[PDB]
């Protein structure tokens, strides 16, 4: 995983360059100083690159080479068994109408709708969250 | 075939960085309406008690520990100490929480509030998101608690440990630098 | 059963799984004869009747497509 | 439950009213929500009214015939379907909703029926509440009785047969796992569990579907 | 400016477009091959065609015709 | 080892992967769309309806006639359950086989039925209007066991 | 011998065979057509809303609107046609194509998939349902300025479904740009390096890292907001610097968004110029260093939106957007050194890309023209800087759009769409906008600001605004062979029984089954090139492609 930590670096030292430069050409030949909004937007925008990079540096230093990072790496090289990936679900729409139903409570001031809203949520997100884990009924 | 970096937690990192973007406009949000504030700029009816911001973040800090002493349990393949670290950091979090909202309602009684100022405004737009995130966090803590007991201990419960860790270590850096900006720079 | 295809419904030999066709085409007309009805005596505003009166044509356009294609082969 | 929700929870604060008089009014109205669907019907019925010889046939009547028809077609529908079928036999066994698609159909348009006229017997505090208008809330009400239960009928019986199309698949292969692979020469393919016996090229052998339902996840 | 003037180029000018590109366009002929007349030789590679409905070679029978 | 016509490759699998010009089709049958459809629908229903499948042939029978089209039904997926209709425009000759399984379910009185309709709808010159006619007639004529 | 075939596929489906599949799903290619579905419904919207704006434009004075109820139509038609229909296709084409791209069998997480789409759908009904409010909807303008927005000022309730239906659909794009991030890093084909990937993958990979920088920053913008609206809470009190804080973080997201809307329809026509015109991406790396170059200019430039305030420091910006001009010259020529002596043909998704150079390159002029602040001083709020993103946002989403759906609906149907009706789809798209956008640069010249419901007879600018009105009638009626054309070729339509029906097609999507299976894949091939379904069907012309490509 060098590519991508790369990227992220690339992107990181542009964010961290522009911060700066911005930061001190406000505090001079600005009319009020520091203009405190840009240059918050700047310094976190710079530190989102950094996490991401730094942890993708920090898997890629104590991993060994994966097939789709080789070249002249053949298709038999990736034989096996890959993760869990999800058949069929219906949790996501509950889901989604839990938060709109807290949505429209927040939008019409609503303080028992909002309730209601957040209580679905919890329970459609507890719903998604057991569903290859509930055992068998144990009658 | 097996991918060796683990998926669930560059997922779970990637959207930590998302949120701290939100993070960033709170915090533009609060840094601007300061430098327009002039002389004492927290107004006088406006006093904060150092007694107890101080214990409630050392609670925290202390939390972190603990979840990282958890997820060391976790990944020699034993359960029980888990939900023991995890139980721990459960209730350190809850009584941050009270201690939060403790001091909340002795700043409404006699002084600031939303309507009232800018300065009530920015301080409660500020930290009622972080306890808001905090909350999020001790719900996260249940339910792994009780997907750990609903089956067999395997390398995705390891994996979900994992991931709600530093998502718990991510909410006390911020913190962190909200109480730092706020308390002691002022 | 008076009776469907197992091709079209699996479950067809263990519950009612049919209903005639001019039931619900003459269901649909007698909807459509309510709704231009529900105007008579039209009080003050007239921005109800175009919902009405949309509604009504959508019903008549259904009806009139599943009928025709049916007649032409194009359905069953 | 009733002794928890009987001590926490106000119901019927005769107090802020008071005694009945011919006088006064508020804007309260809708009676217990068992009787509520007569209450949207005299809402939401249009003025329709007949008049001959010095006599006159006002508009409730039209609310009072639907609630008599109602009370009527209730307890008759056992011989009703029972004719319109034509099965005479004895049962013991139940039927699964989603393998009689017609009549789950009809219930759930039934169900949306009452459904709008209870809806339509809060037209104030609809309005009130979620910011809409009076004469919108009444048109609404009075549109979607006669084009929401059909709609839900079409959906309701696609929705039943979609059902016994998934039944069926389960049927024919195995319960899906969720697990992939890649076989080397570059597929990639499911792993499912069969619940009966395979043939010799492992594949199983498709079973017959006999009213019970079947596994969708390989936990349970 | 003369209301009628404007309300007729809005309202035609569309449709005259719409109707000579349609005539340039739709009068074009296709990929589709031409539907073969009995008359001419079977020149297309053999056809064989069957139902896939009934889902999971001793001759029954048969029968000849010459038109 | 084939010719793999400027295109098509043999992969891993057995599967040629195969390709088209931009602007041409990957059919080329020359009948239109909607005659296409119509036997599609009948050729379907009445294999639905008489539990055999229904099969049309219109390439070259150069031989004895009878012994290419037995030759040929042997190409069906379950050729025992099957009723096969071959026609060659070239030589203006027509031939229906059976199955051991289709036997004694109706197919010896309608086999004829459907030559007739066949001859008699190709004597004006429509092919597929005679192919849809002779099926429907069989399909009709035979009953499923 | 002989092989046993249907006179003609099946039309349909049996009954009963979407319903409960639409309900519980988890497939990125069913998720993608309800994608695109949905926001073409979405499109249609939008477009009725801007046809009644047009009608009321032409012939000074009011005749059937009213002064608000323009606002509510330019501020919706805005609304919907940004962030309902253009940030939601981008994902519909990224669920479409991406993981047959890279040689996946799924997305990494196929339920925060349909959490998404639905989150989409769900926010946008709540957003749009503020019509039905006796108020009416919002009627700020997109933007949504400072104290415009409060409660004293615009006190109705369809500002709040507004807010509340944005920050639901901003939750929904952050978590595909999330899913999109982890499926390139993480699924990948055992032989295909991170420069073997075709410019598509590329390009989303960008735009999800720009999503999750832009979109978080609007989500605590608009709780702001809502607080403010909901509880009296100062934050945007012009006591303080809340005038210029809301427009600093607005645009600080809403800058971001409009590259959002642009990189992937970049990466559509440079996969579609290399198939009909036979030949190589001209310019592969430098094309991903001009993508990646764009993305990181893109966060710095966002003030040149506050010219006119006298708030910016300006010559900071108007570098900084001076500078961004530039790789997408760079990309231009890449694209024509692509087609630079081929052997071109042009179907339907050639035409459309060709449009979308010619449009593209006319509202970028305008842009790089819009860029100067003694211009802007003038030719700001006018419109001018209509018909510049109009030619923009156009050209790029629009052209692009349909140059893709004409490129995969085979891919993902196993059916052709019409060329007849493509042809006459280009030509009348074609034809009416420029007649409806071309005048309005003369028309915001001479001074007519953007936003105005009514004007006067003694002013000028009334032939323009009927020739504009024509031309956004030519506009409308031009929908109807496309949408006949899709409706009759899902069902009938000629069929496709091999890969790749546009011969000489890349990217590794061209090598499976025209419908393609679940889980995408029965074999792979050899991956040494950024073209290995070429090289899978012209084995004879590997040689000849790693020999005579340094010439130049
Ligand atoms: C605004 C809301 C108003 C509130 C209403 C009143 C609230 C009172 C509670 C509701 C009913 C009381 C339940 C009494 C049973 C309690 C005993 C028990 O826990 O046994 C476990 C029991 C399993 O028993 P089992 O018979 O062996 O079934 C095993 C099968 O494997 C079963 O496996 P499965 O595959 O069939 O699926 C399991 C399914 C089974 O769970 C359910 O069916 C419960 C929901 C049924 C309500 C009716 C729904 C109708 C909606 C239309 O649950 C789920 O799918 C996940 C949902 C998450 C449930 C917990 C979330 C609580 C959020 C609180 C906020 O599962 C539960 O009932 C758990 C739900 C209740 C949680 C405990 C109480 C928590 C209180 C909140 C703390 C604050
Ligand atoms: C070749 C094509 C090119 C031709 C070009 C045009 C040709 C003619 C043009 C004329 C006008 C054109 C306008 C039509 C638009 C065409 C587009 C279209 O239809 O969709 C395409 C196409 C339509 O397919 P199709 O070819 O028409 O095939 C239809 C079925 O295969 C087969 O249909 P079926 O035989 O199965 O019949 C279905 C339907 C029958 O079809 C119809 O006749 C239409 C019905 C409409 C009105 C019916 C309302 C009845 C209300 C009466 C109430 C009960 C009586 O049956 C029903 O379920 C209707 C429900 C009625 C319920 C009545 C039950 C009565 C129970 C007893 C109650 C008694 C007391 C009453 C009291 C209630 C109070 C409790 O759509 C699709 O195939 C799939 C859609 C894929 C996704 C689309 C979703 C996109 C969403 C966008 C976001
Ligand atoms: C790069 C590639 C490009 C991709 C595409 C390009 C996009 C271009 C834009 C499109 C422009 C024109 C569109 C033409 C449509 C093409 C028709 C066609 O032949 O394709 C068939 C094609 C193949 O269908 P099939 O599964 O093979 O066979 C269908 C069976 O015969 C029957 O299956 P079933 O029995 O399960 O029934 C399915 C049901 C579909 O059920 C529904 O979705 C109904 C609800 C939608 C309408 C609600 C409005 C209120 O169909 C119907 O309801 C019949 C038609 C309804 C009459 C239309 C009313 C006329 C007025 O259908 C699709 O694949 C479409 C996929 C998804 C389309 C819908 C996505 C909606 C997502 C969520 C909707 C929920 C919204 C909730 C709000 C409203 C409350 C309910
Ligand atoms: C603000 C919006 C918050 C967004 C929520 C966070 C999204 C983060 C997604 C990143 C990675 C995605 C992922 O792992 O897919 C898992 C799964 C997707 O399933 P999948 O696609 O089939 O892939 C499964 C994986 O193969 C493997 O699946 P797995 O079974 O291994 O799952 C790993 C792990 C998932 O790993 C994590 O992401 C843990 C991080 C906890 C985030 C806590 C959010 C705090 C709320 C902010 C308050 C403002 O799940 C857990 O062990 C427990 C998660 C507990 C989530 C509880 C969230 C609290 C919501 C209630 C709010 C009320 C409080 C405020 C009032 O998604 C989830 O479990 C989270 C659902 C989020 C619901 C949206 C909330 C509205
Ligand atoms: C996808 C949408 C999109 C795209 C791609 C762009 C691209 C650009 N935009 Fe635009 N813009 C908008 C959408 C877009 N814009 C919207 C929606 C608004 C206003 C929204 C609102 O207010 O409601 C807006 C407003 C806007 C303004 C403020 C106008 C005003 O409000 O007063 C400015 C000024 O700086 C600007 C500049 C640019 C520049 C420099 C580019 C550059 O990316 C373009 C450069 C590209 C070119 C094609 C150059 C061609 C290159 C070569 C071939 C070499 C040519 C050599 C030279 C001439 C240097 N845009
Ligand atoms: C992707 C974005 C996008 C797209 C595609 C469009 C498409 C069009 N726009 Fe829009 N526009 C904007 C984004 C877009 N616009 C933005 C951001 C603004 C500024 C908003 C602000 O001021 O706040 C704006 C403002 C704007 C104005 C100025 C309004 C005002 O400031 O006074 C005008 C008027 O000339 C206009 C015209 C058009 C026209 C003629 C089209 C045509 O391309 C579209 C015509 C299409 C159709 C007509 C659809 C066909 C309709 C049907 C067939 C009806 C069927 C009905 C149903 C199915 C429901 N647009
Ligand atoms: C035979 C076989 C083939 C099928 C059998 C089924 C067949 C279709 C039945 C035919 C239909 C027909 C017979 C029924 C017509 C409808 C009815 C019965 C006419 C009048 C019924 C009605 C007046 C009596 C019901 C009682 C009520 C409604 C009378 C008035 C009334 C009273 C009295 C209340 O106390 C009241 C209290 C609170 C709210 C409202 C009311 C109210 O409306
Ligand atoms: C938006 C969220 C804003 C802040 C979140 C953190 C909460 C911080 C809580 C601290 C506030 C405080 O203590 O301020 C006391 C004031 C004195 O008001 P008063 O004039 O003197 O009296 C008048 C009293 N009737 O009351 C208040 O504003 C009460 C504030 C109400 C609690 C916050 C509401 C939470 C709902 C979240 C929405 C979620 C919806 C999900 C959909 C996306
Ligand atoms: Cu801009
Ligand atoms: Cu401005």
């Amino acid at each position: 995983m060098h590519i991508e930590a790369r990227l992220f670096e690339i992107l990181t030292a542009f964010f961290a360059l522009a911060a700066v430069v911005y930061a001190v050409l406000t505090a001079m030949f600005a009319t009020g100083g520091v203009e405190w909004a840009g240059t918050t937007a700047l310094v976190l925008t710079t530190g989102l690159t950094l996490i991401t990079g730094t942890f993708f540096r920090f898997v890629a230093r104590r991993l060994d080479t994966r097939p789709e990072d080789y070249e002249d790496a053949e298709i038999s090289d990736g034989a096996g068994e890959l993760g869990f990936f999800a058949p069929h679900s219906w949790w996501p729409i509950l889901i989604s109408l839990s938060f709109s139903t807290a949505a429209v409570g927040a939008a019409l001031w609503l303080p028992w709708l909002i309730a209601a809203g957040v209580a679905f949520v919890i329970t459609s997100v507890c719903g998604l969250v057991f569903e290859y884990y509930w055992g068998p009924e144990k009658h | 075939s097996l991918n060796r970096p683990n998926m669930v937690s560059v997922g779970t990192i990637v959207w930590l960085s998302s949120e701290l973007m939100f993070f960033a406009g709170l915090f533009a949000m609060y840094f601007t309406a300061r430098a327009q504030a002039g002389g004492a700029w927290p107004p006088e009816p406006t006093e904060l008690n150092l007694a107890l911001a101080v214990p409630v973040t050392l609670v925290l800090i202390a939390s972190s520990f603990t979840c990282q002493m958890g997820v060391f349990a976790a990944e020699r393949g034993d359960v029980f100490g888990l939900r023991r670290w995890y139980v721990i950091t459960f209730l350190m979090g809850l009584f941050f929480v009270l201690g939060q909202g403790y001091e909340y309602i002795h700043l409404v009684e006699h002084g600031t509030t939303i309507p009232g100022s800018a300065y009530g405004s920015v301080f409660y737009l500020a930290t009622g998101f972080h306890g808001l995130h905090v909350i999020g966090g001790l719900v996260a803590f249940v339910l792994l608690l009780a997907r750990t007991k609903m089956s067999k201990f395997t390398p995705a419960q390891a994996t979900a440990a994992i991931v709600v860790s530093y998502y718990w270590h991510f909410v006390d850096i911020v913190w962190i630098a909200l109480f730092a900006t706020i308390y002691f720079v002022r | 059963h008076t009776g469907v295809d197992v091709e079209d419904v699996p479950s067809a030999e263990w519950g009612w799984s049919h209903m005639p066709i001019g039931v619900m085409h003459i269901g649909g007309l007698l909807s459509a004869a309510f709704l231009l009805v529900m105007m008579r005596g039209n009080h003050v505003g007239h921005v109800e009747d175009w919902f009405l009166i949309g509604f009504a044509a959508v019903i008549v356009a259904l009806v009139g497509r599943n009928w025709w294609l049916r007649r032409r082969g194009w359905i069953r | 439950v009733l002794g928890l929700m009987g001590g926490l929870l106000q119901i019927n604060p005769i107090w802020n009213l008071g005694p009945y008089k011919p006088s006064q009014v508020s804007a309260g109205s809708q009676p217990d929500f068992y009787m509520m669907w007569t209450e949207g019907l005299a809402r939401i019925w249009p003025p329709w009214e007949f008049y001959f010889w010095h006599h006159t046939i006002p508009a409730p009547v039209w609310v009072a015939v639907i609630m008599g028809l109602v009370f009527v077609l209730l307890p008759a529908y056992p011989f009703l379907e029972k004719r319109f079928t034509g099965d005479y036999a004895h049962h013991n066994l139940l039927q699964r909703p989603r393998d009689v698609p017609v009549r789950t159909a009809i219930g759930a348009m039934a169900i949306a029926f009452y459904m709008v006229l209870t809806l339509a017997a809060m037209n104030d505090i609809i309005a009130l509440k979620f910011h809409i208008s009076l004469n919108a809330t009444t048109w609404i009400g009075r549109i979607g009785m006669v084009i929401l239960p059909p709609f839900v009928y079409f959906i309701t019986y696609r929705w039943c047969i979609g059902l016994q199309r998934s039944d069926r698949s389960v049927l024919e292969h195995g319960v899906e796992t969720g697990i992939i692979k890649r076989l080397p020469h570059g597929a990639y393919i499911e792993l499912h569990q069969p619940l009966g016996p395979v043939d010799e090229h492992g594949h199983p052998i498709p079973l017959q579907y006999q009213g019970a339902p079947l596994p969708k996840r390989m936990n349970k | 400016m003369s209301t009628a003037l404007t309300h007729g180029l809005i309202g035609g000018v569309p449709l005259v477009l719409f109707a000579v590109l349609a005539l340039i366009f739709l009068t074009r002929k296709g990929p589709h091959p031409d539907t073969y007349k009995m008359s001419d030789p079977w020149t297309h590679a053999p056809i064989l065609w069957a139902a896939e409905e009934p889902r999971e070679v001793v001759i029954g029978g048969g029968a000849s015709g010459k038109w | 080892e084939l010719d793999l016509p400027y295109g098509s490759a043999l992969t891993s699998s057995g599967r040629i992967s195969a390709v088209t010009e931009p602007g041409e089709l990957s059919v080329h049958y020359p009948f239109p769309t909607m005659d296409l459809v119509v036997l599609d629908d009948a050729l379907k229903y009445g294999s639905r309806a008489a539990k055999a499948r229904f099969a049309v042939y219109i390439g070259p029978l150069g031989a004895d006639t009878a012994a290419t089209a037995r030759e040929i039904l042997a190409n069906v997926p379950t050729p025992e359950n099957a009723v096969l209709l071959a026609v060659s425009p070239d030589q203006r000759a027509i031939e229906v086989v059976y199955g051991a399984d289709v036997k004694g379910r109706g197919i010896e009185s309608a086999a004829p039925l459907g030559v007739s309709a066949a001859a008699a709808s190709f004597k004006e010159g429509n092919l597929i209007d005679g192919l849809i006619s002779a099926v429907r007639v069989m399909s009709a004529g035979v009953s499923p066991a | 011998e002989l092989e046993a075939r249907r006179p003609f596929p099946e039309r349909m489906g049996p009954k009963g065979n979407l319903i409960y599949k639409l309900i519980t799903t988890t497939d990125h290619k069913l998720i993608g057509i309800m994608y695109c579905v949905v926001c073409f419904a979405f499109f249609l919207v939008g477009g009725l809303m801007a046809l009644f704006m047009r009608t009321e434009l032409a012939m000074p004075g009011l005749q059937f609107l009213s002064n608000e109820q323009f606002n509510q139509l330019f501020t919706m038609h805005g609304t919907v046609m940004l962030l309902f229909y253009a940030t939601p296709i981008v994902f519909g084409f990224a669920n479409l194509v991406l993981p047959l791209q890279i040689g996946a069998p799924d997305v990494a997480f196929p339920r925060l998939n349909a959490l998404s789409f639905w989150l989409f759908l769900f926010g946008a009904l709540i957003a749009i349902a503020g019509f039905i409010t006796p108020g009416g909807a919002a009627d700020f303008g997109w933007t949504a300025y400072s104290p415009l927005t409060d409660a004293i000022h615009s006190p109705g309730a369809g500002g709040d479904l507004w807010i509340m239906g944005l920050a639901v659909g901003g939750l929904g794009t952050i978590l595909g740009g999330v899913n999109m991030i982890t499926t390139v890093v993480c699924m990948r084909a055992p032989g295909m390096t991170m420069f073997r990937m075709p410019i598509f993958t590329w390009n989303i990979l960008v735009t999800s890292i720009l999503v999750l920088i832009a979109f978080p920053i609007l989500t605590a913008a608009l709780f702001g907001l809502a607080a403010d609206r909901h509880l009296g809470a100062h934050i945007y009190d012009p006591a303080n610097g809340g005038v210029l804080l809301w427009q600093h973080l607005f645009w600080f997201f809403g800058h971001p968004e409009v590259y959002i809307i642009a990189l992937p329809f970049f990466g559509i026509v440079s996969e579609i110029f290399p198939v009909f015109s036979r030949k190589p991406i001209f310019g592969y790396t430098t094309l991903i260093y001009a993508t990646l170059a764009i993305a990181a200019l893109s966060v710095a430039v966002w003030a040149h939106h506050m010219y006119a305030t006298g708030a910016v420091l300006l010559p900071f910006f108007s570098f900084m957007t001076f500078l961004i001009a530039v790789p997408t010259g760079i990309k231009f020529f890449n694209w024509i050194g692509t087609m630079w002596k081929g052997q071109l043909t042009f179907e339907t998704p050639m035409l459309f890309s060709v449009g979308f150079l010619i449009t593209f390159l006319l509202g970028g002029l305008s842009g790089v023209l819009l860029a100067s602040p003694p211009l802007d001083f003038h030719v700001t709020d006018s419109y001018f800087v209509i018909a510049h993103f109009h030619y923009v946002l156009f050209g790029t989403i629009v052209f692009a759009t349909y140059a893709g759906i004409y490129f995969w609906f085979p891919k993902m149907t196993g059916r052709l769409l019409d060329e007849r009706l493509g042809k006459l789809h280009f030509w009348l798209t074609f034809i009416g906008f420029h007649t409806t956008f071309l005048v309005q640069h003369w028309l915001g010249d001479e001074g007519m600001p953007r936003r105005y419901a009514d004007y006067l007879p003694t002013d000028g600018f009334t032939t323009l605004n009927v020739i504009s009105t024509v031309g956004a009638f030519i506009l409308g009626v031009s929908m109807l062979p496309f949408v006949w054309n899709v409706f009759k070729s899902w069902r009938y339509g000629e069929p496709v029984t091999v890969d790749d029906p546009w011969g000489y097609g890349n990217s590794l999507e061209w090598a499976t089954s025209c419908p393609p299976p679940r889980h995408n894949f029965t074999e792979l091939p050899r991956i040494r090139s950024e073209r290995p379904a070429f090289e899978l069907h012209y084995p004879h012309m590997v040689e000849r492609m790693r020999a005579e490509a340094h010439v130049g």
